[PDB]
């Protein structure tokens, strides 16, 4: 009757443990995807002048 | 394209001129014969030629020709089922074209173009053709030989000869965009498949011997070795392994072996039949040959050959199984080669690029991803045996090195009889971790606590016995003498079994699992006998152990059921005393 | 650019090149085969009359009608940054994953440069590593080179996965912050397997451990002078970030068996006369470098420590694989095999093991006061074992003191007891906690070698 | 047994690191032989 | 039961240090994903640039500009060579080429574009000066440089 309670215990720390891990994730991973779209949009803004330096070394 | 002229001769190298432009290591016909030759040292307008054969009999003026194309292996379907030499040349051809021996100046081709497949291109043309990608399939003795593009090509398709004969040699299809293709092509040796991701071991390998897998698994893609002085039954092994096996693609191809017994493999391979069709057995095979005295560069080529050629088989999906043996023999080759350039050589005797050449020939292999995307098993068993006698001559430490998992095999326990007789105490299977969740899920899944406690048993009897044995089985004590009489099963059955009976040869995880399971059961309870100090010499003839006795006999459809009965037995022969 | 077409003599070693006066020497060369398909090689050996380019891979298929070589790089040279850590890292630095190149910072040179002595202190901080016996009884003090010595049977691998995650540093022993030293590894996988390389990747992706390491690979089965690279790589990574940025960094080799192994097959085509046993007699100097290049710096807060792996040939050490590095690299702790065969797990052993420091990050005001001191009493007990051991075999099971019995039995819990430690890890608190209870069973009238206060605050 | 083992082994390795030497410096001889009669070519 | 007391402490305690470092290495997964999908967003912008790189430079020779920048580049490479014999260029340039066409050390041959191609002292050498060569350089050059500038 002691196993029981054990086992039950078992119960609590994995569901909690899954349910934890399931949320954490699933939040994250589509935040992480949209930041990674909102830094192309940071760049987006200001980007030739880069391909300007580099036509302009080698132009000569 | 390219001509020469020969101009001075010393013996296996040649050195011609009239020769620029040419690549690194070729076939090339030389002589007014002609005979395949290699280019090594090239200089300006000449090349050294080294022109395999017995030389013997050239003059000077004969012409000089390159293919500009290495050493190359043919693949195609139909080269399964026959007998090949080093630079795949298929005997039978031979045979009818020479009489006896066989004679220099032969050309043939690994496919005969004389047979007319029939088939289905698999697709539509107004496609879009990528690298590794499907075509077309014939079957040859029930397969699905899937024809597929030789990677790096790609565009179009325009024209797709339907279905019907066409013998081997005439095209298929093509793209718009230049060059048809053929059914077959042709592969480098030297270069290995690009393949996709190699993947983690984590895969079982039946062989169905119990002390195979349950004690040292190798999993599929795994990578084995053996040594086994001859005169002592290893080739039995390597028959049941084909026989059995897990893969159902068998290419064994070893090279050199003194004489008969090379002749052997050939005799008895057609005898055996396939156990999971009742097809003949040289159905679903490829074989070959190389008997010592071939011409040296053909056997260094040899196995670099067959690894290959699995490949090839392997890319097409099917899971395979490659034999070789005489690896051993296999330095042999490299030290001669070595012998006729002048390298020093290092070590004991074996130049050095035997940490590498031998190395590639393992790796290629594991559970690769085809480009096709499917799964494809390439392990390699290793036999290597010296009469050097060593388990420390370089050529073995070195695979030991590379490759992991050992089955030592030895004559010694060989001689009482115990077929087969792979030797435990010496053998090792670094494998074994990875493989355990999967040995967990299918099996049972207190699986892993069995194997270990089962070997214990031997463990501790083996350093009891090595002593005191010299006393006999009537001065130890009580639980002594259960060790070793314990022991005596698992040596009468669990071990030992049989190549020559329909009834046993083979398994599955979940019947040895029983099988254990039952001696550990019986060994417990026999531990509470003589803890209440019962008599001892009467657990001994209980017909308990008769029932043990039959195990391996019993037959798979009837497996299940003989546990369900014997086994709550044992529950009830402690009761009665 | 500029560019040479003159190819006009091959051999499996390298091949000539004629006019040259402007490829220096060590110049790193790539080799269109015109086919597209590149190559690459060093430059050794140049005169007035032709320069030889060192074939990188094989030789296969090239003419000598078209091809040309190619200065590439003139010094070898190389980019490292702190994007790194992370990236799944092969040799010759285009990275394995299926992230995009690595974006350079500095560009440094790859030989490295040696580190005048007036220049590095003498060492004195500890290292905690996981596994007792060593911080126990040696000591891996943070400036170190200590090389552990395995064998077939012996893991190898296994014991470096070990000191992989379970190292830290702990300040505060001695009494400061933590913040000071920020963490991170070198390792370099150089030989290793199918099954070997398969292994170390979920050994940093399950304790996330992959945050702090970089991961060199090589395969073992690419051509031979990748791998004679791949060491020399790897340091100079640490360099920048060891002395530049501060860190305490591990550098990790693996068996330099297959180094040697790669190396001599340079040897063997230049030909320097091998005089030695199987390998260049040049060496030494080579395994200098190699083991030569990490520690601390005075006027510098972060350093380098080197573990050196390898397995000798056979057991005796004198095969010069093993033996060199017990010239150049100091301390020295191997596995023994007969711990393995009984089963003490993960075998270390400690009968020729050492540390040429430990005088040094040991005592108060750094360590504690008592590795000093123990350090030789379990020492000094373990001898007295073995001596007794030979003795029961060759002349009797009382005819023995009863002076022995409780140094039989103290060598039997330095045994089994001690000396494994399972996959759980142990501090150096609990390790000394036990080495307490490790002497604990002998008299206290035996014990000479420590001082009086300690014999009370302990037992 | 083990020892007198133990003294063995190292007779073949010293047995055998005599003829390293002997062949490379053999070798070198060879060599000579071509380099030397390559100008006996002449012109 | 007395027994069931001492059983329902422990197994409190040894789960509940498997259940919050547990959740570190989740946590932590987390931040190896944003990691990742950064580490990504670097390759695009990076590869970005270059493509447009690309694309302006290719545009180099159709733009009116382009006789006059040839000559630049051919003098550059024709510099590097202390012999001369040739000096190659597409039936695109070569006609346009008036200035080493009128000078050299004489001869103008065959034909493979963004670049030039010449050989000068004997044929032994085959120098030549690639747009695209200077490129495969400099683009890896300025990496870093360029992404503080964008990012900046």
């Amino acid at each position: 009757e002691a196993e029981a309670k054990a086992k039950a215990l078992e119960a609590q720390y994995r569901e909690r443990e899954r349910a934890e891990t399931e949320a954490l994730l699933a939040r994250y991973r589509e935040r992480a995807e949209a930041e990674a779209k909102a830094v192309r949009e940071k760049a987006m803004a200001r980007l030739d002048e880069a391909v300007a330096l580099v036509l302009k070394e080698v132009l000569p | 394209m390219i001509q020469g002229v020969i101009q001075k001769i010393a013996g296996p190298a040649v050195i011609a001129k009239g020769m620029l432009g040419a690549r690194m290591y070729d076939i090339c016909k030389v002589g007014e014969e002609g005979l395949v030759g290699e280019i090594i040292r090239l200089d300006g307008d000449t090349a050294f030629v080294q022109v395999y054969e017995d030389t013997s009999g050239l003059k000077v003026g004969e012409p000089v020709v390159s293919t500009g194309l290495p050493l190359a292996v043919e693949l195609g379907p139909g080269m399964l089922n026959g007998i090949y030499d080093g630079i795949q040349r298929p005997l039978e051809r031979i045979r009818e074209k020479t009489g006896i021996y066989i004679t220099r100046g032969v050309v043939v081709h690994a496919l005969d173009r004389e047979k007319k497949w029939a088939w289905t291109p698999m697709v539509k043309p107004g496609d879009e053709v990528r690298g590794g990608m499907v075509l077309g399939t014939v079957p040859e003795f029930g397969f699905t030989h899937k024809i597929l593009v030789p990677p790096d090509v790609r565009g179009r398709v325009k024209e797709v000869k339907p279905a019907g004969e066409y013998t081997v040699e005439e095209p298929v299809v093509v793209l718009e965009d230049g060059t048809e293709l053929k059914m077959y092509h042709t592969w480098p040796v030297r270069r290995a498949r690009p393949v996709q991701r190699k993947l983690d071991p984590n895969t079982p390998f039946l062989t169905g011997m119990r002390i195979l897998d349950v004690l040292f698994p190798v999993a599929m893609g795994g990578t084995a070795a053996i040594p086994g002085p001859f005169g002592s039954g290893k080739t039995v092994t390597q028959q049941s392994l084909a026989k059995w096996s897990n893969a159902d693609v068998v290419v064994y191809v070893g090279c050199g072996e003194r004489g008969n017994e090379m002749t052997d493999v050939l005799v008895e391979f057609p005898e055996l039949t396939d156990p999971k069709t009742g097809g003949p057995l040289m159905h679903r095979t490829v074989l070959i040959a190389n008997t010592s005295n071939m011409p040296v560069a053909a056997r260094e080529a040899s196995i670099y050959v067959g690894v290959t050629i699995a490949e090839y088989f392997r890319d097409q999906g099917f899971s395979v199984a490659l034999m070789a043996d005489s690896t051993s023999r296999w330095a042999e080759a490299l030290r001669e080669i070595s012998s006729r350039l002048e390298e020093m050589p290092a070590e004991e005797g074996y130049p050095p690029y035997l940490a590498a050449r031998l190395a590639a020939f393992y790796e290629r292999a594991g559970k690769v991803i085809t480009l096709g995307g499917e799964e494809g098993a390439v392990t390699i068993v290793g036999a290597v045996s010296p009469p050097g006698g060593d388990m420390s001559e370089p050529v073995t430490q070195s695979t030991l090195r590379i490759v992991g998992a050992f089955w030592r095999l030895d004559a010694s326990l060989a001689f009482r009889r115990h077929f087969p007789a792979i030797n435990w105490n010496g053998s090792y299977s670094l494998f074994t971790s990875a493989l355990d969740p999967w040995y967990r899920e299918n099996v049972a899944e207190d699986y892993p606590e069995l194997r270990d406690a089962i070997s214990e048993l031997l463990q501790r009897e083996a350093g009891l016995q090595e002593i005191v044995q010299l006393v006999g089985p009537d001065a130890l004590q009580d639980a002594e003498r259960l060790v070793i009489e314990v022991g005596r099963i698992i040596r009468e059955d669990f071990l030992q079994q049989n190549a020559y009976h329909e009834v046993d040869a083979y398994c599955s995880m979940k019947k040895a699992y029983g099988i254990m399971k039952m001696i550990l059961a019986f060994y417990k309870e026999a531990e509470a006998a003589i803890k209440r100090g019962v008599s001892i010499d009467e657990i001994l003839q209980l017909p308990v152990l008769e029932r043990i006795g039959r195990a391996r006999y019993v037959s798979e459809e009837e497996f299940p059921a003989y546990f369900e009965e014997a086994m709550k037995e044992i529950q009830g022969a402690f009761k009665a005393l | 650019k500029k560019e040479y077409t003159g190819i006009t003599y091959i051999s499996g070693p390298l091949l000539f090149v004629e006019n040259a006066k402007d490829l220096a020497y060590g110049a790193i060369v790539d080799i269109k085969d015109g086919t597209g398909r590149v190559r690459g090689g060093q430059v050794i050996e140049v005169s007035e009359e032709y320069a030889v380019i060192q074939v990188f891979e094989e030789t296969t298929g090239l003419d000598l009608a078209t091809t040309s070589v190619s200065l590439v790089e003139d010094v070898a040279r190389l980019g490292v940054s702190k994007e790194m850590l992370g990236r799944r890292f092969n040799g010759i630095g285009k990275p394995i994953d299926g992230l995009p190149p690595i974006t350079p910072e500095k560009r440094l040179p790859i030989t490295g440069l040696p580190l005048n002595p007036v220049a590095r202190r003498k060492p004195e901080q500890f290292i905690q590593t996981g596994i007792s016996t060593i911080d126990v009884m040696n000591t891996l003090v943070r400036g170190q080179k200590l090389p552990i010595f395995s064998g077939s049977g012996l893991p190898a691998n296994e014991i470096a996965a070990q000191i992989a995650r379970q190292a830290t540093v702990r300040p505060d022993l001695s009494g400061e912050g933590e913040k000071e030293e920020p963490f991170a590894v070198v390792f370099a996988a150089m030989g290793i397997t199918q099954r070997e390389l398969s292994y170390f990747i979920q050994e940093f992706e399950r304790t996330g451990a992959l945050s702090r390491s970089v991961l060199f690979l090589n395969k073992a089965d690419d051509p031979t002078i990748e791998r004679i690279l791949t060491p020399r790589m790897a340091l100079t990574v640490a360099e920048y970030l060891a002395f530049e940025h501060d860190y305490h960094v591990l550098v990790i080799l693996t068996d330099m068996t297959n180094y040697c192994e790669a190396l001599r097959e340079i040897g063997a085509a230049r030909e320097e006369i091998p005089g030695r046993r199987g390998y260049p007699g040049y060496m030494y100097t080579d395994l200098a470098t190699i083991y030569e290049r990490a520690g601390v710096v005075e006027g510098k807060k972060g350093s380098v420590t080197q573990i050196p792996i390898l397995s000798m040939p056979d057991d005796d050490r004198t095969h010069p694989i093993p033996d060199l590095t017990g010239y150049i690299t100091e301390g020295q702790i191997q596995l023994s095999r007969e711990l393995h065969r009984k089963g003490i797990y993960p075998p270390i052993d400690p009968l020729p093991s050492l540390s040429r420091l430990m005088n040094n990050g040991v005592g108060k005001g750094k360590t504690r006061e008592d590795h000093k001191q123990v350090s030789d009493q379990l020492y000094s007990a373990y001898a007295n074992g073995v001596d007794i051991r030979k003795l029961v075999a060759i002349i009797g099971e009382d005819a023995l003191t009863e002076n022995d019995r409780r140094y039989l039995q103290f060598a039997d819990a330095f045994e089994r007891f001690f000396i494994n430690q399972g996959q759980q890890n142990r501090s150096i608190e609990e390790s000394l906690q036990i080495a307490w209870a490790l002497l604990s069973m002998l008299p206290q009238g035996e014990l000479k070698r420590i001082s009086k206060d300690h014999i009370g605050k302990y037992y | 047994i083990p020892g007198i083992r133990a003294q063995i082994r190292f007779i073949q390795q010293v047995l055998e690191q005599r003829e390293r030497e002997d062949t490379f410096r053999l070798k070198r001889i060879k060599g000579k032989i071509e380099a030397r009669e390559a100008e006996e070519e002449g012109g | 039961e007395e027994k069931a007391k001492a059983l329902l402490q422990a197994r409190e305690r040894a789960l509940e240090a498997q259940y919050r470092a547990a959740l570190r290495r989740a946590e932590s997964a987390g931040e190896l994903l944003v990691a990742t999908a950064r580490t990504q967003a670097r390759g695009e912008v990076l590869e970005e640039v270059r493509r447009r790189v690309r694309e302006a430079l290719e545009a180099l020779p159709q733009k009116p500009e382009w006789p006059e920048v040839v000559r630049k580049l051919a003098l550059e490479a024709l510099e590097a060579l202390p012999g001369a014999k040739a000096l190659v260029a597409n039936p695109e340039d070569l006609p346009h080429l008036e200035a080493m066409a009128r000078e050299r050390g004489v001869e103008l041959q065959a034909e493979p574009r963004l670049g030039v191609r010449a050989v000068g002292a004997e044929g032994k050498t085959q120098v030549e000066n690639s747009l695209l060569a200077r490129m495969d350089r400099a683009w890896d050059a300025m990496s870093s440089k360029v992404a503080q500038a964008l990012w900046g």
